[PDB]
């Protein structure tokens, strides 16, 4: 191979691998913040569906 | 041949042969026998091969690397620029190595050529050798087997802090 070909191929490899490394560090930080705060789409552990609640007039009024 | 200024040679001064004896030296007879039996046939074969070279002449080139930005003006952890800076630095390191090799060849050729008065007659080559070895040692010594442009920049910054503190405490 030419030194041009190997050199610029190496630079393509370095760009791909550095972008993957920055995204892995961001993935760690995103998982840390989402487990800490719970306001993202991940770690959304379920609560009770409020579509199950009966809203009719009941037998006794104080409810 | 080569470039006679990067590999300098002083003018050869050989004495005229002034024989005092009456006996013939065998060296002139052997010189004529070497000229006839050896030097002329080797010359003819080389002229034959050189004609064959001149029948088809083609050229090779010295590769020229243009300078890229060095490690100082590369951002931290920016591999696309500091890679180029590192390749630049490694080529400069290999070339500085061969500069030291050139000056060592000069010193050894001076010592043999001057012979017995080599200690006086090779002071300029010794001085150039001491300067280029001091430069190479300040530039590249003790970096390690995992040397880089960052290691050399850190060594240079430590040396410059030492020089700045030594200058400032002397004023």
């Amino acid at each position: 191979d030419a030194p041009e070909k190997n050199y610029e191929r190496t630079m393509a490899i370095l760009q791909i691998e550095s972008e993957k490394a920055e995204l892995r560090l961001k993935e760690l930080e995103v998982r840390r913040l989402m487990r800490a705060k719970g306001d993202g789409p991940w770690f959304q552990y379920p609560t009770i569906d409020k579509a199950l609640i009966d809203h009719s007039p009941k037998a006794t009024p104080d409810n | 041949s080569w470039d006679k200024d990067v590999y300098p040679e002083p003018p050869r001064r050989t004495p005229a042969p002034s024989p005092q004896t009456s006996l013939p030296n065998p060296i002139t007879y052997l010189t004529k026998a070497f000229d006839l039996l050896v030097d002329r046939p080797v010359t003819l074969v080389r002229e034959f091969i050189e004609r064959q070279h001149a029948k088809n002449k083609y050229y090779y080139y010295h590769r020229e690397f243009r300078r890229v930005p060095d490690i100082t003006e590369c951002h931290e952890k920016d591999v696309l620029c500091m890679f180029e800076a590192e390749m630049q630095w490694k080529r400069d390191y290999k070339v500085d190595q061969e500069i030291v090799n050139i000056i060592q060849e000069r010193l050894k050729a001076c010592q043999q050529r001057e012979g017995e008065s080599h200690r006086q007659n090779c002071a300029k080559e010794l001085q150039q050798f001491t300067q280029v070895v001091k430069a190479y040692q300040d530039r590249y010594h003790d970096l390690g087997a995992h040397y880089s442009a960052r290691k050399c920049l850190a060594k240079q910054k430590q040396r410059m802090l030492a020089e700045r503190k030594a200058t400032k405490e002397a004023a």
